[PDB]
RNA sequence: UUGACCUCAAAUCAGGUAGGACUACGCGCUGAACUUAAGCAUAUCAAUAAGCGCAGGAAAAGAAAAUAACCAUGAUUCCCUCAGUAACGGCGAGUGAAGCGGGAAAAGCUCAAAUUUGAAAUCUGGCAACAUUUCUUUUGUUGUCCGAGUUGUAAUUUCAAGAAGCUGCUUUGAGUGUAGACGAUCGGUCUAAGUUCCUUGGAACAGGACGUCAGAGAGGGUGAGAACCCCGUCUUUGGUCGAUUGGAUAUGCCAUAUAAAGCGCUUUCGAAGAGUCGAGUUGUUUGGGAAUGCAGCUCUAAAUGGGUGGUAAAUUUCAUCUAA
RNA sequence: UGAAAGUGAAUGCAGGUGGGAACGCCCUUGUGGCGUGCACCAUCGACCGACCCGGAAUGGAAGGGUUUGAGU
RNA sequence: GUGAAGAGUUUCU
């Protein structure tokens, strides 16, 4: 904290305190009951046809092809990698 | 055509601007109407203060962070520190702002003292007349409408008149410090990346 | 007022000062400043050079608050303090030195122009030029940076 | 055969409701061209004119899927400024916002997602009774029955939190009458003063003499320029109705008022909106520039997830917010 | 000042030269000699920013330039 | 949408 207007830790130096936890920022956390409901719904339903195709590609070990298919199906590569990780976990749990 | 001296014309009057002309011939009338409205509000809410107590906050830019202005409402942390519940604050005229937070003990204490001063100067009429409950005032006879800022105004930060010159101040090079800090702030990421890449390359060569 | 206007003096003169040959027809050379590259070029290039063209790089969503930095020179530094402080400190020897908060006065950077009295002073500013720092040190004062 | 449920019908069934007019302002859809660019097609006119749908006394917006990058701010709206600026534009003609700051005004909240399960505690309608009224015209309460509702009506919760718990803290609305008043007030005003003389004139309200009142010499009428002829103007209390806890010891005095909230330490949990976000493309629009917003089509989500941080892409952090 | 990141105006009486208002002093009556010299113009320099250099991880300080700015 | 044949863990006719 240089206490200046330039540098890595610029700005006036005060007595920093611990902010209270914001309940809104808790969003995105997975609850036990929510996970249970989602697992039941996954059991009741199945997988989308694109999800099955991606799972088959992962089983065939065509990782790049599966990633490209997931990216095209879902849009952004970030969501593609998340879906790939989820489907890989499903496959290895089946194994 | 343009043949005269001066800057080139820039008039933005190529639309039907004459049908959207706003005159101000009602300015004295609006001023009188607003004054009458606030006088009526003062009479109807008497003896409660016309303007509610407001916190002191710092504006959020380097252009204005050296000043102090009035905020929207007191934070929950400030109300808890001052001993006022969020539900009772509205009843007694203390605004509550759930969005603002106290990142510094300076701002926390600054607003807490304001709430304490307001509570000390506040007269709370009993819910039932003649039966002062917890927090009620037993001397509500001398109650009158007063300006909140007349007893609790917003105060600006004071500057130091003078102080002795220190040897550290003598040896301090302000321009060199500014130049070094500016260069460091932009090249630190490159230096950190270089160190990480050097460590990775050295480990890979070792492998 | 209207009675002092040239229109009153032009009553009885047919052309109203606009000529018999060229007259005062509607826009004969276009509207506004159109034609600055074709038929108004002799005026644009002579009186407004640099009008046509692109120079520099764009900056999307410019905000001037982070760039706010008015400057004050050294010869105006002692003007910022009140008269009482000037009488109490200027021209005399004291254990303490007066503090001039340039940021509180309303400036972001201290620039070195003019001279300073031979008396120490504490200049509190976010930025300072190199020459200003040398002159302040020569005068006997120091500059401490603030945020 | 019947009943029940489900779905769908009919009735001049019982009770209701909508249309249409007004468009200055307001919320949207659709949507030009004249014109400027000295021609003209993008642009401009203009997200305007015309057309269409829909409200109120205001409408809309509104309590952040907001800014910022700070010592940080903090619902919406409007004014000044930002600013003719960033930016857009055959970068031509032209167009053109937003953060901060000052001011006006300020007010916060409600659902869905929870098992009440030791008792659907919820609501509508018919009938009857009892109240009430701007009011025989209005608005309710109670009892009973029938329906709605378990494919979910009530209660505690809405993230600012909160629930399950744990241990000690305090306990409250409606009828009358007086004094001061407050909307309409109107039994209406104590509400002041020359119509004296002379001249002219058809008429004095003109001129002159002598006066008067003024918190009233604003205005109008009267046979010509009238403060004192008339209406008025200025000042100023009161008979009345109603809002009558709008207030005070609203006293006086009925039961409002025995269990609902109140903060406190400790943990365990903390349910949070889907053809939606998001991605691509097309059209339109915007200052929004490898898309500002809107819409059509294709693909189609996730849970520390998702949106935003104004240059497209990948990766690692950070800040802020919590959409459908 | 630069597109920008940024940097940011005294060697000196805030400089020298020529003309120059006004004033003062001497001449000795000449369209006079001397001393300063406001305004303004011309000119030689100095300083700030930009450009081009030498170049003595990060910094560009003394040293410079035939230049450039709507600067001091 | 559902099935049967031909074919270089998959879909062309």
């Amino acid at each position: 904290a240089p206490g200046l207007v330039v540098g890595l830790n610029k700005g006036k130096t005060l007595t920093k305190r611990q902010l209270p936890e914001r309940p809104s920022r808790r969003k995105g956390h997975l609850s036990k009951r929510t996970a249970f409901v989602r697992s039941i719904v996954r059991e009741v339903a199945g997988f989308a046809p694109y999800e099955r195709r991606v799972m088959e590609l992962i089983r065939n070990s065509q990782d790049k092809r599966a990633r490209k298919l997931a990216k095209k199906r879902l849009g952004t590569l970030k969501r593609a990698k998340g879906k790939i990780e989820e489907l890989t976990s499903v496959i290895q749990s089946s194994r | 055509a343009i043949h005269v001296k001066g800057q080139l014309p820039n008039a933005h009057f190529h639309k039907d601007w004459q049908r959207y002309v706003k005159t101000w011939f009602n300015q004295p009338g609006r001023k009188l109407r607003r004054r009458q409205a606030r006088q009526t509000k003062a009479a109807k809410i008497a003896p409660r203060p016309v303007e509610a107590i407001r916190p002191a906050v710092k504006p959020p830019t380097i252009r204005y962070n050296m000043k102090v202005r009035a905020g929207r409402g007191f934070t929950l942390e400030e109300l808890k520190a001052a001993g006022v519940s969020r539900r009772v604050a509205s009843t007694i005229g203390i605004p509550v702002d759930h969005r603002r937070r106290n990142r510094s003990e300076e701002s926390l204490q600054r607003n807490v003292e304001r709430i304490k001063v307001y509570l000390a100067h506040l007269i709370v009429f009993p819910r039932k007349a003649g039966q002062p409950k917890k927090g009620d005032a037993t001397d509500v006879s001398g109650a009158e409408q007063t300006d909140v800022a007349a007893v609790l105004p917003i105060t600006q930060e004071a500057v130091e008149e003078a102080k002795p010159i220190t040897e550290e101040a003598k040896n301090f090079n302000a321009f060199s410090t500014l130049s070094n800090e500016r260069a460091y702030a932009r090249y630190a990421g490159a230096r950190a990346a270089f160190q990480k890449k050097r460590a990775e390359e050295a480990e890979a060569k070792k492998k | 007022p209207t009675h002092t206007s040239k229109t009153r003096k032009l009553r009885g003169h047919v052309s109203a000062g606009h000529g018999r040959i060229g007259k005062h027809r509607k826009h004969p050379g276009g509207r506004g400043k159109a034609g600055g590259l074709q038929h108004l070029r002799s005026h644009f290039d002579k009186y407004h050079p640099g009008y046509f063209g692109k120079v520099g790089m764009r900056r999307f969503h410019l905000m001037k608050n982070p760039l706010w930095r008015p400057t004050v020179n050294l010869d105006r530094l002692w003007t910022l303090v009140p008269n009482e402080t000037r009488e109490k400190y200027l021209g005399k020897n004291t254990e303490v030195a007066p503090v001039i908060n340039v940021l509180q006065s309303g400036y972001g950077k201290v620039l070195g122009k003019g001279r300073l009295p031979d008396t120490p002073v504490i200049i509190q500013t976010r930025y300072v030029s190199r020459r200003a720092e040398e002159k302040i040190k020569q005068a006997g004062g120091v500059v401490e940076l603030i945020a």
